[PDB]
């Protein structure tokens, strides 16, 4: 539940961390709904929270969890890595070039199937 | 807020057998191209537009199934993270059309030459449609993987390939420093068309089901690799002047004689006389390739020891007949390793140390800056078993391992035992 | 905002004519990509008078910028069709249509 | 995120002709025959 203290929250909590078969490998945590960028982009207070187009959510790394195995962000659909080695290099990201006939580039842009960051690089 | 339906068309995707990547023991070129010709396109059999795509895709990661998928369905060439497509006018990837600027551009019509510029040193990916380049390519993909020429096509779609000038006819001039494509066809296999990570397979008794394909690795390229006891010492130049013994009676018995030069065609052997006969860079090698094989055999862990130097010394030379002595008069006498029987643990053996000897050789020879093609080009730097071992075809395996299977029983000839 | 970007080239030359009908087997979608109407689907080659305003105006703006046997890709903005209200039932407020139209034949 | 899933087989496949014709020409492949299905979306996820 959401208090005056904390807000509305779900935790993830390891049933078997003692013994007798206790499984454990990187599980992967989506959310159910996405959030939808806008068709064309734009190229507290009442007035600046009725207007603002930024939103934040959070999460807590509890005590005994190490940063170094935790990451963190954002995820499209079209995303499908199961492995248990993964670290940020193994991430697919195509960039994206075009020019004119001359060669000089008018565009780069990266596609990636996942943005995120590392807890370790904090830590 | 509610499930959409619609009616969509299927997609398959085909490939030959062309698995090129790079790594750091790279025995591959990483530039290559290949061309290909449309001639028959109906644009609309169905109610949707016919799909039509041409490029690159990885080997581990793209798995294009028959329906349903990622995106509205008929998912094919660009449809993910794991394949670039191009169709005319779009750089599918990812997911999402990308409008490119082309010169006449249209969509894959008939009668139109499209190309595929691949680039594996810089991350690159760029074409041309009909001689005319297009204005845009892909950069800095992942590298974990091989990479094949992927076409996924709707129904209606007639198309043929261009892959090399023994199976093609390239209608275009590939710019310079790209391979023709029916180069890196490995020995074990012929060129073939097949689809991708299928399980139906329509069988004379009716349709066969089949489990996943097991792919080449990433790494199933790159080949692979201390003291020296003083019983093995002088016994190394034993082995060595019974191996140019060996050499010269192979010599002689297809028509090498002893000549002061050295001419295949006239079929004369500087070495055909004796291995003191042998000139001193011959004879430095006859003594460095006895280290090596040594240096090994010990490193695999097999346990030698020295005992029987007496039988050893009882069996005499082979025979050597009036037809064995070659036109100088001088037949070499070698060890007779007749008494000698190789064991299946020696069998075993035999093969373990010709599979190094000739990963490590061409890894020498990957340091030589070579890498692998189909046809022999020594300038640019092409030898067709510039392979590891085991992707080697089994005639060169066979013939590195009788080579092997001489030393062995005439060093168990000369009483030496071998543990496995 | 009649954005016409070529998918295949027609004659060139042939171009309709207003006082004139036309027949166009098109098909349209949203800019999210959901296809809210195709015509193939009903079999039927749809036809239609130019000048007489029928159709939505980032439609004939289009129709007549074409050659006969054409392929193109429209875009016709919000101010130009269904623009505050749009249609009940199928396109919502402020949206921005994608067609792919043919030509078939009568100029 | 599970590792597989149960999906269902079609009643029926894309008939491919592949054939290498001429030593020039190379390798040819065609098919002709449509095969359509339905399709539901499920849009909060865009796996159909």
């Amino acid at each position: 539940d959401g208090t005056v203290d904390t807000p509305p929250c779900l935790r993830l909590a390891h049933r078997t961390w003692g013994s007798q078969n206790s499984l454990v490998e990187m599980l992967f945590l989506r959310l159910s709904l996405p959030v939808q960028f806008h068709q064309h982009f734009r190229c507290d207070d009442p007035e600046i929270i009725l207007n603002t187009t930024t939103y934040y959510y959070s999460v807590r790394v509890f005590a005994g969890q190490e940063p170094s195995c935790v990451w963190v962000g954002w995820v499209t659909p079209d995303y499908h890595q199961h492995d248990m080695n993964f670290d940020l290099s193994k991430v697919r990201a195509v960039t994206v070039t075009m020019g004119d006939e001359q060669g000089n580039v008018h565009s780069s842009l990266k596609c990636s199937n996942c943005y995120m960051v590392w807890g370790g690089d904090f830590v | 807020l509610l499930l959409q339906t619609n009616l969509i068309n299927y997609v398959t995707s085909i490939r030959p057998n062309i698995f090129v990547g790079r790594a750091e023991g790279s025995t591959q070129y990483g530039k290559w191209y290949f061309e290909v010709m449309v001639d028959e396109v109906v644009p609309f059999l169905t109610a949707q537009a016919t799909h039509l795509r041409v490029g690159w895709a990885l080997t581990e990661g793209y798995s294009p199934y028959p329906g349903g998928g990622e995106g509205w369905g008929g998912n094919g060439v660009g449809d993910d993270l794991y394949s670039y497509g191009f169709d005319g006018l779009h750089l599918w990837t990812g997911h999402v059309a990308r409008p490119v600027t082309s010169p006449g551009q249209h969509l894959l019509a008939p009668e139109d030459v499209v190309s595929c510029c691949l680039d594996l040193s810089v991350p690159s990916i760029s074409f041309r449609i009909n001689g005319c380049p297009v204005q845009g390519v892909f950069e800095a993909f992942n590298l974990d993987g091989l990479f094949f020429p992927v076409v996924s096509f709707s129904a209606g779609v007639k198309v043929r390939f261009l892959l090399g000038g023994r199976h093609g006819e390239f209608k275009f001039l590939p710019p310079p420093g790209y391979a023709p494509c029916h180069e890196a066809v490995l020995p074990r296999e012929r060129l073939r068309l097949e689809p991708i990570k299928e399980y139906r397979r329509e069988g004379p008794r009716g349709p066969h089901l089949v489990g996943p394909s097991r792919c080449l690795s990433h790494t199933d390229f790159v080949p692979c690799p201390i003291v020296l006891p003083p019983h093995l010492e002088r016994i190394r130049e034993k082995l060595a002047e019974n191996i140019h013994e060996l050499w010269a009676l192979t010599r002689i018995e297809q028509g090498w004689t002893y000549g002061p030069v050295r001419d295949d065609n006239k079929r004369l052997h500087p070495c055909l006389v004796n291995f003191h006969s042998l000139p001193e860079p011959e004879r430095n090698y006859n003594l460095q390739m006895s280290g090596e094989t040594l240096k090994t055999l010990l490193a695999l862990g097999c346990h030698v020891g020295m005992a029987d130097e007496k039988a050893e010394d009882n069996l005499k030379k082979t025979k050597l007949p009036k037809t064995y002595m070659m036109s100088n008069g001088y037949k070499p006498a070698p060890l007779d390793l007749s008494h000698v029987r190789l064991t299946p643990a020696q069998t075993t053996l035999v093969d373990r140390l010709a599979e190094n000897g000739h990963n490590v050789w061409a890894r020498d020879r990957v340091a030589q800056g070579w890498s692998y093609s189909a046809v022999q080009d020594i300038p640019a730097r092409r030898n067709p078993r510039l392979v590891p071992y085991r992707l080697l075809d089994e005639a060169t395996k066979r013939s590195n391992r009788d080579s092997l299977c001489q030393a062995v029983r005439t060093l168990l000839g000369y009483g030496y035992n071998i543990e496995p | 905002g009649v954005e016409i970007e070529t998918i295949s080239p027609g004659d060139g030359r042939t171009f309709p004519k207003k006082g004139q009908t036309c027949v166009v087997h098109y098909t349209g979608m949203l800019q999210n990509g959901k296809k809210f109407d195709s015509s193939r689907d009903r079999n039927k080659p749809f036809k239609f008078r130019i000048g007489k305003q029928e159709v939505i105006k980032g439609f004939e703006e289009g129709a007549a910028q074409m050659s006969l046997g054409q392929r193109a890709k429209l875009t016709c903005t919000p101010d130009v069709a269904y623009g505050a209200t749009g249609h009940p039932g199928v396109i919502p407020p402020n949206a921005t249509l994608i067609f792919d139209v043919e030509l078939l034949n009568l100029e | 995120l599970m590792p597989v899933s149960w999906s269902r087989m079609p009643n029926h496949f894309l008939q491919v002709e592949t054939r290498r014709a001429g030593e020039r020409l190379g390798w040819a492949v065609q098919c002709q025959d449509p095969l359509t299905m339905m399709a539901l979306h499920i849009p909060e996820e865009n796996r159909c």
